[PDB]
DNA sequence: AAACTTGATTAGGGTG
DNA sequence: CACCGGAGCGGATCTCGCAGTCGACCACCCTAATCAAGTTT
DNA sequence: GCTGCGAGATCCGCTCCGGTG
DNA sequence: GCTGCGAGATCCGCTCCGGTG
């Protein structure tokens, strides 16, 4: 009974209706009803893409920015990605020799290690570039026309602008009010457990030192061996790597098949007895 | 409270009282043509009732 | 903290924080800490309103509109609320007069018992108003700068102006295309169950059929009282009135002190007996 | 199933398809299948005239049972724009099948065509049936008569063309408050219901078939036709007693 | 149905069962909470079963 | 509250207000015509309260 | 409120009421009345 | 021959 | 001593603006300044 | 060779403490 | 006296059937 189908599918190259409508009154199965819609042109090359996308909190010291006209001023906006601690200026014109100057600045405030930006000519311009290359650092940019990738910096925007609002009558100074916005956002604005972001950028540059961090290759490395089930059959066991770090019931490893790190919860590990 | 002219929202005014509540808008009047209103909850900026007082 | 708070308050005053962080770094009870900005003038007066808001659903016949320029194309759309089936037509000009004509048409296909529409002219025209008065219909206005009042039909102006993208190829006319939208989505799109919005529309003019409501009388009330316990211990039966319809375990009734339908679990409930 | 006691019903008394459904609730497709199965006696179903009035020629749609209409203002009588009409006319409704008369727009080829295109059932001939032919009559004459009231009332021709297919469609009722529109609805509820229900599924299959006698399963009969297959039940004639059965799946062998 | 939501209504619940017909409401069962409540008929849309 | 015509009692109607508590008889306005009336005890059946 | 809190918390080491009287007096929190009245010592 | 009312044709305010 | 109630906070739900300065020119409905056309004491 | 999360109002799921037939 | 909803494409969970030591 599945040849109405030509018929049906004349019907919605004559009609072009739902998988439904029709998978009901032609009475068939619905599914390749939706294949149809698939394989149409015209009721398929019309649709939206469903796409929700990521943005990246990224590594500690990897950084995002715009500039932002507030009231007719140019203002670069100094904004983290992972934790997201900011900072921004106030500036005369967005010009890539002003906005390098800007960065020397603000990269000599930190070790800022890395960057999202937009297609702005001042991020984009070629000492620019060479700026980030000269001092070893990563710009990444802000695709044309995609805010979203820039995201955290236009949320600040909004963010800021609200305090704006609030606190440039109490000064002289719109740039110190623009400083008790930067104050306090990266302070006084506290959460969760009622912390800033300074809190976590200045925590994590304690948790980010290397000696530490270097000083623990001291402790002991096994390595460790895994397989995989066709219909339930487990494989050769595919190699051994070292326990990266263990868990309770599993591990961390990598597949270098991947070249990405992994898990093996412990039943499929074999451990590996020392030298001796 | 404030209005849209080709759709361009008005200044923040007033600011007055809740005459009518209904979700998303409500009633109030306009104190300078002392006349009743109905306005879009994202042009009504909500205030606790007393002020200053 | 309790005795902080005054200059945490201060520190409002001055740098104008949230109730969070000024509540955790002076350590106190929050909720007053948001009286803070309840009571602040300067936070309270930049904030934006949260507010979701509501369309309605509203009635059988109840009805929803706005004209179209698709294609520098006057097109006037037809489109309902509770069951949101809907109709078209393209139109030379929006006016009043020759809106006063396409609605006598649109009427006439239907008892359409009222109305939302925008601030348009036409809409809100004198002899529009008395056409609808002439009839003893309920306009309701959308009102300014809310289009989300008028929800549904841009809404669907996006829906039909992809369908209108397919299917205007296929035909002489733009308006045998737009028939074919209107064909389609008030036929064709058919979900949920597979049913179309017409499937809906006429099904409840069968169900909205008032010999069947004025015949049900017949069937007893009883009255009932509902009362209400404070400190456990419940009140007078509240007053005594009909037992609008009986659930499982609660019931349908009013309080004519808010005029409003309501409910009481059948232990709150006095059944009163009959006459006899 | 109450289809096989209609069945059972119009076989003895040969009533109309039309008092079949309402007296069974059956289907009425099930109902027209068993008056034209009824060799005694041997809807969504049209009829259409143009129609000058004032120098306007209108379009006109009108329904062969309920007896609701349509009808709307033309320019010319043109098969393409007449095309257009009927896109229109079935935007507002599910229409099966059509009478008319050999009118050019009618019988034109992209227009039968397009009745293919709808999977609908247009029949042109010289329409012949006093049933329809009265009543579509009456139609005319009450409209232009109606018109004749309205017109005057009205800033618009369509408008008040709009009030008459008001007054006929709706404002005029009959029986208990019945207007050929709440015919018309009511008609495509248990219809839709059952045409979905029933004619989507499976078509043109035989069974063998058996009946119980105080619950003891009787010999395998037929081989025939699974005439409406129901939910847990079929519907079959007995080709002996002339007449239609309900017999339960499992009392069915369905014959691949 | 909709009722509260996260503020005013909230997204569409039910499909439920369609219990007495009043003037712009009626009440249906919360299969979640088991318990009778009211819809405004403007935060209803109607079905028949099947 | 019921009603006679001829003594021939009519339905109950009601339930109501006893808007006053006569002697023999109540007084109850008809929520159908709007107007106080009298209706003898034995036309009343009074209704228990809430217990 | 916050206008009303303190001048309370004046009050309270005059008059010593209940955390619920202030709060029904002034119309200001109770439990910020009852962290009073424990941080009175007096009513304590 | 001043004033008194009403119809006609282009300039501003709310809505797609 | 069990049951209901006022006050409290972590978590959950809904709407929205950051995207440079924003308007320019349409179409419809409603209101209004200004000019032209009559009489009347 | 790159990814929409964040600020702003509301509300249900819970507990701690007080009153009382 | 007026209130945001629906279409498109992914992602995870549940059910029926089949393969593995």
């Amino acid at each position: 009974w599945i040849e109405n189908i030509p018929l049906a599918e004349e019907e919605h190259n004559k009609w072009h209706q739902d998988a439904v409508s029709l998978h009901l009154e032609f009475g068939i199965p619905r599914t390749a009803a939706e294949d149809i819609v698939q394989q149409c042109d015209v009721c398929q090359e019309n649709k939206m893409p469903s796409t929700l996308r990521g943005s990246n909190k990224r590594g500690i010291d990897h950084w995002q920015v715009d500039y932002t006209h507030y009231e007719d001023k140019i203002i670069l906006v100094w904004v983290e990605t992972n934790s997201g601690l900011i900072y921004a200026e106030r500036v005369k014109g967005e010009t890539g020799q002003e906005f390098r100057v800007q960065t020397m600045k603000w990269y000599a405030m930190f070790a800022p290690k890395s960057l999202q930006s937009d297609n702005g000519p001042a991020f984009v311009a070629e000492s620019t570039q060479l700026l980030m290359k000269y001092l070893g650092i990563e710009h990444t940019t802000g695709i044309p026309w995609n805010p979203q990738s820039q995201a955290l910096v236009e949320r600040t925007h909004q963010t800021l602008k609200n305090t704006l609002e609030k606190l440039i009558p109490m000064f002289n100074a719109f740039e110190s009010a623009l400083a008790g916005t930067l104050i306090t956002l990266n302070i006084k604005r506290k959460g969760g457990l009622g912390t800033s972001p300074m809190d976590i950028f200045i925590f994590n540059k304690e948790q980010q030192r290397i000696q530490q961090q270097s000083k623990s290759k001291q402790e002991k490395i096994r390595f460790c061996y895994y397989r995989t089930r066709k219909r339930g059959h487990p494989g050769e066991w595919q190699g051994p790597t070292q326990v990266l770090w263990g868990g309770d019931g599993a591990i961390v490893v990598k597949d270098r098949g991947t070249d990405r790190y992994l898990v093996i919860a412990n039943k499929d590990v074999k451990f590996i007895p020392p030298p001796k | 409270y404030r209005t849209r002219k080709r759709g361009h929202p008005g200044e923040w005014q007033g600011p007055t009282q809740v005459l009518w509540g209904g979700d998303g808008a409500i009633v109030v009047k306009d104190r300078g043509t002392d006349r009743y209103l109905v306005i879009a909850n994202k042009d009504v900026k909500f205030i606790p009732p007393p002020k200053e007082i």
